[PDB]
């Protein structure tokens, strides 16, 4: 027995927590990144690199913590804790938004090793490895948002602060600048997150009143057995109730879970596509015909045109709070605004 | 040389479902990115 | 409205082309 | 109690659920004095 | 900084305490297994 | 050899003695220990 | 002339359900 | 009977708890900082 | 039957047909160079390469011509702004051509390899079905891209035995295409260094025949060979899927961040040279070097090109476009025409003032003029009830140096304003709108498309990458999992997960 | 199903347990109570105390500008 | 299984699969020359990421 | 050359759709 | 009313000599009408 | 760019030719 399979072995026990080659990489990775955000909500501010208190040390709250991007000034710098900004001081590297990239790292580190983790129990066990692929959709919308973006920008800066209203403020400064709304890859995105709800919803309340009768009590989860070969709800009670009622009804068991994974995963996939283009400002911001008639037209007012008054609105008050490295100075008479408010 | 049939060949099948949705997914997509098209 | 002058041709093939190879499929399946 | 040697489960339960009641009431409680209460 | 030894004297109490607490069976157990 | 090039160098060093080989060390370690039996 | 396009679109999509409800594949016990 | 004492799954525990007890001291005593 | 999504596996098995479905992708590709090359050389305007360069035209093949050193024309020009030179053969024409031709006889042998599938060189001699020495191939052509990667860097680039590559000045005024030698210091690892791209080819053809050699030579080892799975090609597909998009993520991002191999006089400028005012800064430099001279404002504003000029331009941008704003960016605010002019804002009481540009993220941006110590001096309100800073209330005028404009100054209101707003997209420029029917809408460059192609083709490819990698570990249970699986997936019994032999 | 470890409902239900986390549980509170209370964490993590975010000279924010000197950017920010 | 002269010609070339070297074999020698390529990708990435800076020359389009 | 608007899509249609009528006639023959 | 199969359904047949003369007409059909669909 | 329309007719046509040339029914005697 070599070394090496004995190691193997070791890795591979049914404990509590299965440990796996997976888990050489995921554990460590998955704790630094959680600690280090833990560590930065709690104690770590944003003033230096945003002007902001972004910690419960500060005053505030879960939903005002953040592991804050870095400062705009290092650009796409890794800001390692040893390299040429923070030259291995701790306290600096917390002061220039270090925990940033530390968290962002480890974090992408760390699903790679889940998704590895997945292969390896599915692996192990001997079933097909489908929550891996499904799996892929958080990892393609981590790397995009958290990664590609930022990396098409100027800036870390401009990458997603992790925290509550850090996030929402990502979410709103893509509405004002982006108009991701606009977007059909983010509308594809959606389709696909309200579908899978939509889903998950649907055919939990359909197996839950199809049930068999298999028990005497009316608490019917004591009907099943985790062992038994047949069905526990009515598949073809179900398809008539459906297909009377909307029109339409699965009729394949299989068809229908290979749905669920298909329509939340892809839906991912397709918004972060759209991510994609507006790491290079290549937005769905504007249709250039509706923009030429009201030019041109004073009369011609529709809904996008509105929307494009609340962005122009939304970044000019906005940005010099939101961007301060760039020393904004807008004058109150110059800010966008309509009558009596 | 001989031309021999080729014993690797198979059918391809599309069922009147797969048909239906990929149609309304097509009709969907079309609809979806038709304004864009226009611009 | 002036619009892109390819959108009515892009949006037509956009859907036709898929829609023909869907229905090739379709009729073609059981031979 | 009811058994020698042991705690009940129940009486653990108890105990650390108000422990986290009470840090979760202190953190409200923080909410509106000191730091971050807008005063 | 005093206030280093002030914030790690809790630290070593409670694991000399777990410690105390504990240390024959541990050493039972690491013996075990070799 | 630049200041960011030492701690380059360093870098690599440091991750290798803290991270990767105390860690294999002790992997190797307990799994030879604890031991499978067939 | 654009509103031709979606017209169409819409119109294929609504004949579309039309179809895959009336002139569905029957479900079949067997 | 007489299971082992420590184990990855008590190391698995404490990694997470020992400093959630930690910082959720520092939040408390957070909560009586005066401005 | 095959489900749709996966007809072309019945040449999984079939190597024959393999090489004949490559071969015909192969001839599809070079077929869609050839074309695209035609198309891109049927609609370029050649006239004016300073202010209407390649990439101001929507042309994405035509710079990857000129990178590796065709950069001439048949019909008489060059893309350096030369004309009546004699490329020979090896024109834009004559490369598209090339691969017109090459696509042609690419199908015909995809059609010989479809018909004559069954060769005796792909059946396995000891047992008797088709088989590929997987490792045995690697070899082969890993030994053949050493040796092509290394002729490519050793005779092309080096100008030994080629035309050698494209290099430009870091402003990007006098690109063209010369021999480059080799950077053998840590300098040929910036990448803003030709050198490294030529000692790298070098470097890296001479490593990739060494291995190609051992590869040629020595076996897996049993462990990695059924680890890897190396008798099934999935396993290839799988890794040469992550090798792909490993290379598309770098492509896509030394094209946004710009090196030696990306030049901006064929992709345009970065959005990274406008968001630091690098060429402004270059501009400034040698305006304020003409002064320390003696020369007047109007002379040294007037010694500016105006190639340079129109690098500091935000329409220039790649980050200024829109996803369906389609085409070359000449649709969008025209052809350039020529220089205005460098503007300078003096208010009433002889200050003078910067109008604050637009940043690469905002479609609009308030018109803003500050003085030498950064304050606002000047703007152009919104509500005017309580306005105090606007242009007639401040006595803004404008006055310019060089350009068509220079020595012309401006005090009307409407005029300084519109100026000001000129100003706002850093040197201005007049337009020819009616020929494109431009929209007044910005496009991105070649260079920004580029980018977004190659990464949003990354990040499907990752997606390839996971399902093929899964379908070559997981081949045995594709079809489902056994009807046994009772007691190996149950907790505790095994000390190893799946170990029966464990407990 | 148990993969050899003690159950937790056994462990936590044992005397030795809470004899033992009676005292660690709360010494860790109260670590973490002194780390915040002495002032250590401002200083370990460079978090400004609430009369520092400004001084008597930089009445703005200090917003970080320089690509590679931040040590002096910042202690001349105080 | 047709037979061409051009076949015949590369017919060595295709004619040693599956074999293997037993155990290890070069696995070693492969893992330390993934950790130098692993060395040489970290380098050229700080390089262009501006957090290894040597002398001598300057990530910039000036060199 | 200033061509009637409709020309692209009308030759375009004009082929496609007889062509795509032909294919799917011939792909599902022998079903 | 139930719903019977039709016995007056036909298969339908386009060999492949059909299918290429077919492919040929459409496109000299479109090779002569298309420079008047310019005009 | 109506030549571009042209050229595909011509094309189309001429890769027709080809097919129905060498990848025809063969004429077989039974
Ligand atoms: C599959 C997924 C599986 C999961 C994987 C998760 C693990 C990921 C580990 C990889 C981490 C990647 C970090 C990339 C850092 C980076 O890029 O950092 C950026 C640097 C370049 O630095 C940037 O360069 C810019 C341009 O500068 C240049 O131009 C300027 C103006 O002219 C100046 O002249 C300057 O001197 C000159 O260098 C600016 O200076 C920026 O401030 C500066 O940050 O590139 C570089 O280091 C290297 C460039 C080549 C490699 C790029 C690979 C990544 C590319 C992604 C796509 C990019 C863009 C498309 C977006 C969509
Ligand atoms: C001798 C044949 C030949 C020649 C001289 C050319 C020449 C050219 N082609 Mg072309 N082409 C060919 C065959 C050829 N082609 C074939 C067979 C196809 C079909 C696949 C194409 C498809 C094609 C397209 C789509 C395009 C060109 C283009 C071009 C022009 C720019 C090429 C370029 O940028 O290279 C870029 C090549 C690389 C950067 C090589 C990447 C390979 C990676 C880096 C190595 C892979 C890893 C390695 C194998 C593993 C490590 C080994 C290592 C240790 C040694 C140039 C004039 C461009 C053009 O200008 O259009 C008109 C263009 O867009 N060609
Ligand atoms: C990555 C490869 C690539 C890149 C970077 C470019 C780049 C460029 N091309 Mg192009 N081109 C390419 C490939 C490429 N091309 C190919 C393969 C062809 C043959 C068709 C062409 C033929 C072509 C022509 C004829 C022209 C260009 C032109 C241009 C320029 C204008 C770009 C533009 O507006 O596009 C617009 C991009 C979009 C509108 C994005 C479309 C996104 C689609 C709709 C997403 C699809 C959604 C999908 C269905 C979702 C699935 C759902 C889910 C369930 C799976 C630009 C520099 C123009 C030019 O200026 O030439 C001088 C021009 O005239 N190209
Ligand atoms: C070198 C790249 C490469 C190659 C050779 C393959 C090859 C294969 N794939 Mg795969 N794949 C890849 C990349 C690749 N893939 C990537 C990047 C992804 C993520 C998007 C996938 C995700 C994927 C899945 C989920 C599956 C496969 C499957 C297969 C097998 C059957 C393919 C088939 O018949 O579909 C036929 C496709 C059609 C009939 C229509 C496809 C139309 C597409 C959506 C649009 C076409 C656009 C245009 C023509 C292509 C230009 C894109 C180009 C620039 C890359 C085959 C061996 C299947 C399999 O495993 O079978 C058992 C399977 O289920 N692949
Ligand atoms: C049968 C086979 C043919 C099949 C066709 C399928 C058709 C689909 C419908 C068309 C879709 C594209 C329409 C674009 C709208 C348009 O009008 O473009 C119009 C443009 C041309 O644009 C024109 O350009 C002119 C100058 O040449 C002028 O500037 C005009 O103003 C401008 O409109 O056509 C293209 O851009 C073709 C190239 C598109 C590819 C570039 C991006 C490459 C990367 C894409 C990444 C995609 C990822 C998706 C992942 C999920
Ligand atoms: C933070 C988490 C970190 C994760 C760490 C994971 C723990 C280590 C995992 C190691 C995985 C790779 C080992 C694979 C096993 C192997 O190849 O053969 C096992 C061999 C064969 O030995 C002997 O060989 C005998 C014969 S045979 O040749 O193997 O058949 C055989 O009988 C016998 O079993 C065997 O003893 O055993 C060894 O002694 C060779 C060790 C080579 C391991 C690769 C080293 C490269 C990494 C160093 C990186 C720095 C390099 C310098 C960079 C500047
Ligand atoms: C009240 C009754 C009147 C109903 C009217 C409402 C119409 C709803 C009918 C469903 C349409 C059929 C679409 C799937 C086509 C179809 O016939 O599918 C039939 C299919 C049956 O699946 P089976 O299990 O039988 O298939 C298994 C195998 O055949 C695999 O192919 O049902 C599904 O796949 C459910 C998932 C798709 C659910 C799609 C819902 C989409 C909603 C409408 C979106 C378009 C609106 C656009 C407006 C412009
Ligand atoms: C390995 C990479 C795979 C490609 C093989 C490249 C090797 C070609 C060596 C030729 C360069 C050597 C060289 O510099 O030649 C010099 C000669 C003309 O060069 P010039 O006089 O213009 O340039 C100055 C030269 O004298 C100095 O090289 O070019 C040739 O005639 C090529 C000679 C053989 C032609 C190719 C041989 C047959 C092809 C097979
Ligand atoms: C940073 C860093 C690091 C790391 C660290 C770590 C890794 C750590 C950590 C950490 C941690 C890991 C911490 C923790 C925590 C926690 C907390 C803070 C908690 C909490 C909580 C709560 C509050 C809860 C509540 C509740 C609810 C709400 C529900 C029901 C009831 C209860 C009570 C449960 C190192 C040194 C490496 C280096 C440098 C950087
Ligand atoms: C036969 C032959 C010949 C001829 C050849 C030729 C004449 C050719 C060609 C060719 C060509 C002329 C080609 C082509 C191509 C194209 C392609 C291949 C394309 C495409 C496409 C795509 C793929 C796209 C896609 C897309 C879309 C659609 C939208 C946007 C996005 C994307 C990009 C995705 C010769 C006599 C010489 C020789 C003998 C043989
Ligand atoms: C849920 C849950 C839990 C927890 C629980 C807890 C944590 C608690 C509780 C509770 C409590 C902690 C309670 C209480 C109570 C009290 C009462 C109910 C009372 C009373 C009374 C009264 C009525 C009063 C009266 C009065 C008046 C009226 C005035 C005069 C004086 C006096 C005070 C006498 C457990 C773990 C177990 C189980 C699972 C989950
Ligand atoms: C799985 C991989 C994990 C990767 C991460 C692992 C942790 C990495 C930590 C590496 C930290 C490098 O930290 C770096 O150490 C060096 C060497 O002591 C310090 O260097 C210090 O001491 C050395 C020598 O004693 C002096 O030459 C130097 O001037 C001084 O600064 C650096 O100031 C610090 O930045
Ligand atoms: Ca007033």
């Amino acid at each position: 027995r070599g070394w090496f399979d004995v190691l193997d072995d070791w890795l591979k026990r049914d404990r509590f927590v299965f440990i796996g080659w997976s888990g050489l990489l995921l554990f460590p990775c998955a704790f630094m990144a959680l600690g280090g955000w833990l560590t930065g909500t709690t104690f770590v501010t944003s003033w230096y690199t945003h002007g902001l208190a972004s910690s419960y040390l500060e005053g505030a709250n879960f939903l005002t913590v953040a592991v804050s991007s870095p400062a705009d000034a290092f650009g796409h710098s890794l800001l390692f804790l040893w390299g040429p900004e923070a030259q291995g001081n701790l306290t600096r590297w917390f002061q220039i938004g270090g925990l940033w990239p530390f968290v962002a790292l480890h974090g992408a580190f760390g699903l790679i090793g889940f998704m590895l983790r997945q292969f390896e129990i599915s692996r192990l066990v001997g079933i097909r490895p489908y929550n891996a692929i499904a799996f892929s959709g958080p990892i393609a919308v981590f790397v995009s948002v958290f990664l590609m973006y930022p990396l098409g920008q100027s800036s870390w800066f401009f990458a997603p602060s992790f925290g509550v209203a850090g996030i929402f403020r990502f979410i709103l400064f893509l509405q004002g600048f982006h108009n991701w709304t606009l977007n059909p890859f983010h509308m594809m995105g959606v389709a696909g997150i309200l579908g899978g709800a939509l889903l998950c919803a649907i055919h939990g309340a359909t197996v839950e009143n199809t049930l068999f009768e298999d028990g005497e009590d009316s608490n019917t989860f004591r009907a099943f057995e985790p062992t038994q070969a047949e069905e526990t709800y009515s598949m073809v009670t179900a398809n008539r109730f459906w297909s009377q009622i909307f029109g339409i009804a699965f009729s394949n068991k299989r068809w229908l879970h290979f749905f669920m994974l298909f329509v939340p995963v892809t839906g991912l996939w397709m918004s972060s596509v759209g991510i994609v283009g507006l790491a290079l400002n290549l937005r769905a911001y504007d249709f250039v015909s509706q923009e030429l008639r009201a030019a041109e037209d004073p009369e011609f007012e529709t809904f996008y045109t509105k929307n494009i008054l609340l962005n122009e609105g939304m970044r000019a008050w906005m940005a010099p709070q939101d961007q301060p490295h760039e020393n904004f100075i807008f004058p109150e008479e110059v800010l966008p605004r309509g009558n009596a408010l | 040389m001989d031309r021999n049939s080729n014993p690797n060949r198979q059918p391809v099948e599309l069922n009147r479902t797969s048909l239906y949705l990929g149609l309304l997914l097509v009709a969907v997509l079309g609809i979806l990115f038709s304004s864009y098209f226009f611009n | 409205m002036q619009v892109n002058n390819l959108g009515f041709i892009a949006s037509i093939l956009f859907v036709l082309v898929p829609t023909v190879f869907l229905l090739i499929l379709f009729i073609q399946t059981g031979k | 109690m009811f058994a020698e040697g042991r705690i009940p489960l129940w009486v653990v339960g108890v105990v650390a659920g108000i422990g986290a009641i009470g840090v979760l009431g202190l953190f409200f409680y923080g909410a509106y004095a000191g730091l971050g209460s807008s005063m | 900084d005093w206030r280093v030894i002030v914030v790690v004297s809790p630290l070593l109490i409670a694991a000399t305490w777990a410690a105390i607490n504990i240390g024959a069976a541990a050493i039972r157990q690491l013996q075990d297994v070799l | 050899m630049t200041p960011s090039l030492a701690n380059f160098l360093w870098s690599l060093v440091l991750g290798a003695a803290i991270v990767l080989i105390p860690a294999t060390v002790g992997l190797i370690f307990i799994s030879q220990k604890d031991k499978i039996t067939r | 002339m654009e509103s031709v396009a979606y017209i169409l679109v819409l119109t294929m999509a609504l004949a579309v359900l039309f179809f895959a409800i009336a002139f569905r594949e029957p479900p079949r016990i067997e | 009977v007489t299971y082992p004492i420590f184990t990855v799954r008590w190391l698995a525990v404490h990694t997470l708890a020992v400093p959630s007890v930690f910082f959720v001291g520092a939040i408390a005593a957070m909560q009586f900082i005066q401005r | 039957g095959l489900p749709w999504y996966r007809v072309h596996t019945v040449v999984l098995n079939d190597p024959g047909r393999l090489i004949s479905v490559h071969l015909m992708h192969t001839a599809l590709v070079a077929g869609w160079a050839g074309s695209m090359a035609l198309y891109e050389l049927a609609i370029f305007d050649s006239s004016d390469a300073v202010l209407n360069p390649m990439w101001r035209q929507g042309m994405f093949v035509l710079p990857f011509m000129a990178r590796l050193g065709v950069t001439s024309s048949w019909n008489g020009w060059s893309v350096t702004g030369e004309t009546g030179l004699d490329p020979g053969f090896w024109s834009f024409e004559g490369v598209a051509a090339a691969h017109i031709v090459l696509s042609g006889l690419l199908f015909l042998a995809a059609v010989w390899h479809w018909v004559f599938w069954d060769l005796e060189l792909f059946v396995d001699p000891r047992t008797g079905e088709s088989a590929l020495d997987l490792p045995k191939m690697f070899g082969i052509h890993l030994f053949l891209s050493g040796l092509l990667c290394f002729g490519f860097g050793a005779f092309h680039l080096t100008g030994v035995w080629g035309p050698g590559m494209w290099v430009s000045d870091p402003y990007g005024l006098t690109g063209h295409v010369q021999p480059v030698a080799p950077e053998w210091g840590p300098a040929g690892f910036n990448p803003f260094n030709p050198g490294g791209v030529v000692a790298h080819h070098i470097a890296a053809g001479i490593v990739g025949i060494i291995a190609g050699l051992f590869h040629l030579t020595v076996r897996p080892p049993e462990r990695l060979y059924k680890a890897l799975r190396m008798g099934n090609i999935e396993t290839v597909l799988s890794s040469s899927i992550a090798a792909v998009f490993f290379a598309a993520f770098v492509v896509a991002g030394t094209m946004w961040y710009g090196n030696a191999t990306t030049p901006i006089e064929l992709f345009g400028p970065t959005r990274y040279q406008w968001d630091k005012g690098y060429f402004q800064e270059e501009i400034q430099r040698r305006v304020d070097s003409q002064l320390a001279e003696g020369a007047s404002l109007s002379e040294a504003w007037s010694t500016i090109p105006e190639k340079l000029a129109f690098y500091d331009y935000v329409g220039n941008s790649p980050a200024k476009g829109g996803l369906f704003r389609t085409g070359a960016m000449n649709s969008g605010d025209g052809i350039a025409q020529e220089w205005i002019g460098h503007p300078i804002f003096k208010d009433k009481e002889g200050r003078e003032l910067e109008v604050r540009r637009m940043p690469n993220f905002f479609e609009t941006f308030p018109v803003i003029m500050t003085d030498a110590d950064g304050v606002v001096r000047a703007d152009i309100p919104f509500r005017r009830s309580e306005s105090k800073f606007s242009v007639e209330q401040t006595g803004v005028t404008v006055s310019f140096y060089g350009g068509a404009l220079d020595g012309q100054t401006f005090s009307n209101p409407s005029d300084v304003k519109k100026f000001a707003r000129k100003a706002q997209l850093g040197e201005g420029f007049d337009f020819d709108t009616e020929t494109f029917n431009s929209d007044g809408v910005f496009r991105t460059s070649p260079r920004g498309w580029f980018t977004f192609g190659h990464a949003v083709f990354a990040l499907l490819f990752f997606f390839g990458h996971i399902w093929h990698g899964s379908r070559t570990l997981f081949r045995d249970v594709f079809a489902g999992v056994d009807p046994g699986l009772e007691e190996q997936v149950e907790f505790g019994v095994f000390a190893k997960v799946g170990d029966l032999s464990t407990r | 199903g148990t993969t050899g470890e003690r159950p937790f409902s056994d462990i936590v239900t044992s005397i030795r347990y809470w004899v033992i986390h009676s005292i660690t549980i709360p010494m860790l509170f109260i670590a973490g109570w002194l780390f915040v209370s002495t002032g250590l964490a401002y200083d370990a993590f460079g978090t400004p105390r609430p009369d520092e975010y400004f001084t008597q000279t930089r009445q703005e924010l200090p917003i970080l500008q320089e690509r590679y000197d931040i040590n002096q950017e910042i202690q001349e920010f105080n | 299984a047709q037979r061409t002269r051009l076949g015949d010609i590369l017919r060595p070339l295709n004619s040693e699969y599956g074999k293997v070297v037993p155990g290890w074999g070069t696995t070693p020698v492969m893992g330390v020359f993934m950790a130098l390529f692993l060395v040489f990708l970290l380098i050229i990435l700080q390089i262009y990421n501006s957090s290894l800076i040597l002398e001598g020359f300057s990530v910039d389009w000036a060199g």
